[PDB]
């Protein structure tokens, strides 16, 4: 059994820095990674990045300049960060674990960017 | 200041690095259509995947003084006795004379015993055992590596495991390569680890794989295969590379690569693959960077870049160039024919290509001759001391030895200088007439950790075996590198320690200001009355070559 | 023409020269504010003071076959028996089993005997002795050296004397450093010397000092301390040196020094010391000389020179420079800002400093990598043959050996070619089956002088010990360097002598015109019927590596 839950502000102003934390249980973060996915209103899914068991991380070419991911193995939490938020950043962010390839997905948090 | 000490272990052969050899340089230039230009060579991305794997095995022997061999441990014992309680079953099973046989520890009874950490080992290669007929259970954690094919993975001990590290049943990994029967593999879901050093149990599950080889049992955490990265990687950005055409095949040469590449004269259709965004982008970005660094003020680009597949698996990106002086000749000659486009014009005027072919020919031949001179000297020093040559070739302290005609390499473990102590004497009291050639040392891998015994090596190296012994001499005087400074020993006794700046340095190639003096040999009188050899420093090449000659005479006398 | 022969003695350790080691070159450039310029590095003037000192000591042994040791000679015996008559007292005093004891020569009686010159010794290290229980008196004249502190002086034998060479009572030198009791030192005014070789007595007085160490008595003429010369000396005039700023500390690098210096970014106030007239004058004079040699036509000086104290005791004078092309960019950019003074302007335009930092970065990294390549190769050859490497590094023939991780060095004594003779045979009749590997030689240190026995070494070297023996072989053929030409030996017998120009030379790196032929091995039939090893020339590296392997097998057989 594996589960993931996201926690974020929900509403943020444009041009600020976003911060979302995904709490996960069922597997050790020291060996397996976690992937982040978003979906704006009415569009398909979009891959954001991933953090493997080690400190290495991969980010999308369209968000490498602003995306940044960190984690804490003791708390089994993965921190997501995104600076310089624009208007179109409004989307539902999900954190998807690698216990499998894409076996378990989180509920997701709906984020809106507006002043 | 003080440099860190190093305890280099002996490489087992997991990493073997072959090394280049001399070439047949042409006595006179013969290549056609010579031209200079920028180049970027790409190597096949081997994609090395590293991970840590746990190895389990048992030892069985007979007390009569016979029949000593190794055997693995079953799966149920690893997941129940070792994982749940950190204990090994006393009884062991093996095959003797092609027949099933069993054994027990001291023939006492069927019982269980706990495992204890290894006495010395390494902080990064933790190991455990039940004891420092007789039976012993051993468990060790070693590193593993796999290459792009992912069909096999080599352990730190040098033994290969013919099986894909990603094989399993959780995510349909049955299609992965494997060469062992189904009964020789097992996977556990929801498995919990337990560090035998603390027995604190894991906090979260991690699916564990288990394989039983003919000599030992290997277990590692099953991790899904990461997405595949670009298939090629930049090996080296060549600042200047000459291209020549000969025998229906191009010939690329450089001054830093020290290797000549050959292609089939046809540009590889890089556009045929969608990976151009990874290679075409990185390659072109390097062409302008190198060109703007030194060729923007004296050379001009000739057409668009070119890509060619060379022998050995290399992809060479090219950008032909020509000097401004040569450009003037082409445009001047073109104006005569007219009675701006360098492409489809180069190599056309034979009279203009004749001198450049000879000019660049000497440069290519000069590099080949110089490279052969350095390669033969480098290869000889490599055999004379692979540790120093291997360390400089990689930029970090490294261990290495020659496994015949190939050099095995491994990494060294560093240790602080405050964690090592040098004994006050190098003489052994167990037998007069013999004494260690280097000072003895005692150290600990980490602060507050257990102390280990060893010997001082060369260049702050720490040897775990005290075997450097020699017949002792009179008037002994030697300096040994110890941390930042040096440690002085005389008459096989610790005298004192001195810094690195307390000795004359000859950093420059030639120093004529050495205030030397005519030394007068002073030998103790015991050399004559007792006939005991006198000290002579380390053995010169002729001395070692002359010393073994005496051994032949002694054998003939015997 | 003929080259002079050399009889290199074994160094004792009075002069030890440590030698540089590789560095950690950065993979990519990281230094800031890169700039080229002229530099002059100064070393601390150690001020070596050399003088000759006479050593006296006695030997005592027991005839039963025990208890052999050395002891010094009192002061009254040196100034009365040796100085006035050149004789040594027969009786000797020493400590045996922590008890006072005496001895006599052959237990005859208390008498006196004259000293005789050493049988071989050296023309510059004259020595005398009474005989070539048993007691022997020995007197030797050896060289001594002292450094700037003048607290200790090392003798040619390698033993240090913890006492200032200028200590005395004549000119109030009581304040000089000393570590021996007052009863262990004596000074004589109006002392007259006497050369034991002639016994002609000195012509004028010379105050003599006398010290009694635990092993011998040392005496030397007391000379007043000369006035102190400049505290720093020019170590080397750097033709080109690059300066970089990183980690709050400058970094100087060159192509000839092969060492990187680090400073604290603050110019040393050279004006604070009045020695500027010695360093500031010599330094500035070198800046213009180097600048006018090659930088006057392409570079321009940037401000006044600068001085910095680097780690290790070096004082580096600097004169930053910039090329004319870079000057055009600065003045051109300055004109834009205006909408001549290079100082306080350099490093201001970041866009202009960005490419020069990368450009000069490759040069600095290139030198570091090249230097590491040469240092590791040079150090290996040093261990393989310190005599050749030590001789070229100083510009003159020199003796040297490795005292562990440090190299001891000493000077060699030259001898003319007309004073050496080579024996007609190299076979030893004392025991069949063994013969010298090199020809035997007999020579004299000077014309009409006594003849001495020795062996021919490598590169006209003369060895005083005949020990290079080897199991003999059939079909022997060897060429040995002898003076200008070569001496040919076959079947361990002198054949003839040939000149240096009678053999093909390959001075150039590659020579393809060698008129070689397929040699057909011709072995005498005794190799088969008598099973006696055949000649194989000198041992190749693999042969010596393979020869010792057989020794291990022979030991296992035994
Ligand atoms: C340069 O061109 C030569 C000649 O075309 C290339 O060699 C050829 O390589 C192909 C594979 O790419 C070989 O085909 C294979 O050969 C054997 C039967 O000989 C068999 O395994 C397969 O059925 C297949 O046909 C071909 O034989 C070989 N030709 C020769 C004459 O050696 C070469 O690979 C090219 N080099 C580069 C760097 O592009
Ligand atoms: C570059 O600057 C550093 C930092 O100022 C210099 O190191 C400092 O050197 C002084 C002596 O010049 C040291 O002072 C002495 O230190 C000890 C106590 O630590 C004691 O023997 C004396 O009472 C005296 O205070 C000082 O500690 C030392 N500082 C550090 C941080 O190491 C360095 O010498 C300068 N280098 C050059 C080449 O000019
Ligand atoms: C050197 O390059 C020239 C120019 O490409 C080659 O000459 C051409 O060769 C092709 C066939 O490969 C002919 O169709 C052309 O007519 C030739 N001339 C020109 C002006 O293009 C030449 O073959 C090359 N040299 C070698 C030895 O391959
Ligand atoms: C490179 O040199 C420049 C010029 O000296 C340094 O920039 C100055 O730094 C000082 C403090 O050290 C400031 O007060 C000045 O305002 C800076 N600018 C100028 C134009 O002088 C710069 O710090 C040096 N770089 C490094 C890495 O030390
Ligand atoms: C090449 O040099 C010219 C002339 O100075 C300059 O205009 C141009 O920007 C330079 N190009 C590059 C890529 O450095
Ligand atoms: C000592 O060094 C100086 C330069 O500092 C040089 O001119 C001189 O020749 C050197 N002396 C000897 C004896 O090598
Ligand atoms: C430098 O060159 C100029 C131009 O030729 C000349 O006038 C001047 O004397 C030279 N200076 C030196 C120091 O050589
Ligand atoms: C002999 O030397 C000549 C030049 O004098 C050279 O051209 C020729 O190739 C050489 N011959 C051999 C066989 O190396």
């Amino acid at each position: 059994q594996v589960q993931l839950k996201e926690s974020g502000p929900g509403l943020v102003a444009p041009s600020q820095s976003l911060s979302i934390t995904c709490t996960v249980s069922g597997f050790s973060l020291t060996t397996y990674g976690v992937t982040w996915v978003r979906q704006p209103p009415g569009k398909g899914l979009e891959w954001l990045g991933v953090i493997w068991g080690d400190g290495s991380t991969n980010y999308h070419s369209d968000l490498i300049s602003r995306l940044s991911i960190t984690k804490d193995n003791s708390k089994s939490q993965v921190f997501l960060k995104l600076s310089s938020l624009q208007a179109d950043d409004t989307a539902t962010y999900y954190c998807v674990s690698y216990y499998g390839y894409f076996d378990h997905w989180g509920q997701g948090t709906t984020l809106t960017v507006s002043s | 200041t003080d440099a860190n000490f190093y305890v280099c272990p002996p490489p087992t052969g997991a990493t073997v690095v072959q090394f280049e050899q001399p070439r047949r340089c042409p006595t006179r230039p013969e290549g056609q259509n010579y031209t200079e230009g920028i180049a970027v060579v790409f190597k096949e991305n081997i994609a090395p995947y590293k991970f840590k794997a746990t190895m389990y095995y048992k030892d069985v022997t007979v007390s009569q003084v016979i029949f000593e061999d190794r055997a693995p441990v079953p799966f149920e014992e690893v997941i129940d006795k070792i994982n749940a309680k950190g204990v090994c079953r006393s009884t062991a099973k093996y095959v003797r004379n092609n027949l099933e046989t069993t054994a027990f520890h001291r023939d006492d009874h069927e019982t269980d015993m706990e495992l204890k950490p290894a006495n010395a080992a390494t902080r990064t290669s933790r190991g455990w055992h039940t004891t420092d007929t007789t039976v012993n259970c051993i468990v060790e954690e070693v590193d593993a590596r796999s290459v792009y094919p992912y069909d096999e993975f080599v352990l730190a001990t040098g033994d290969f495991v013919y099986m894909s590290p990603f094989y399993g049943y959780r995510e349909g990994s049955h299609t992965e390569h494997t060469s062992y029967a189904a009964d020789r593999f097992k996977q556990v879901d929801g498995f919990y680890a337990r560090d035998l050093t603390t027995k604190a149990r894991a906090t979260a599950p991690t699916t564990r794989n288990l394989l039983t080889t003919p000599k030992f049992t290997v277990a590692w955490d099953w991790v899904p295969k990461r997405p595949s990265v670009c298939t090629m990687t930049k090996w080296q950005e060549v600042d200047e590379m000459l291209r020549s055409e000969y025998g229906g095949s191009f010939r690329f040469s450089s001054d830093a690569i020290s290797t000549t590449f050959t292609t089939n004269l046809t540009e590889y259709p890089l556009s045929r693959v969608d990976l151009g965004d990874c290679i075409g982008k990185d390659a072109r970005d390097a062409m302008d960077r190198i060109f703007a660094r030194r060729y923007n003020a004296t050379h001009i680009k000739v057409g668009q870049p070119q890509y060619y597949l060379a022998n050995g698996g290399f992809l060479i990106a090219y950008q032909p160039l020509l000097s401004n002086t040569l450009a003037e000749l082409y445009v001047r000659e073109h104006l005569r024919e007219q009675s701006i486009e360098f492409a489809r014009l180069q190599f056309t005027y034979n009279h203009i290509q004749r001198p450049v072919n000879d000019m660049l020919g000497r440069v290519a031949i000069a590099w080949c001759e110089e490279q052969n001179h350095e390669l033969t000297l480098w290869n000889e020093a490599r055999k004379l001391n692979p540790n120093a040559i291997a360390s400089v070739t990689v930029g970090r302290r490294v261990s290495a030895r020659m496994l015949g005609d190939v050099m095995a390499v491994s990494t060294c473990v560093p240790v602080a200088a405050d964690n090592v102590i040098v004994q006050n004497s190098m003489r052994i009291s167990s037998r007069p007439g013999a004494c260690y050639s280097r000072p003895l040392v005692s150290f600990r891998y980490e602060d507050q950790g257990p102390l280990v015994e060893g010997q001082l090596g060369e260049n702050n190296e720490l040897r775990l075996t005290r075997d450097a012994i020699e017949p002792c001499t009179v008037g002994h005087r030697r300096y040994f590198t110890f941390g930042g400074g040096y440690v002085y020993f005389e008459e096989y006794a610790y005298s004192h320690q001195l810094s690195r700046a307390d000795i004359t340095t000859v950093s420059t190639f030639i120093d004529l200001n050495i205030t030397m003096l005519e030394d007068h040999e002073f030998v103790p009188l015991e050399v004559y009355t007792r006939h005991e050899i006198k000290d002579s420093g380390l053995l010169d090449y002729t001395e070692v070559q002359r010393r073994n000659q005496l051994h032949d005479l002694r054998f003939a006398d015997i």
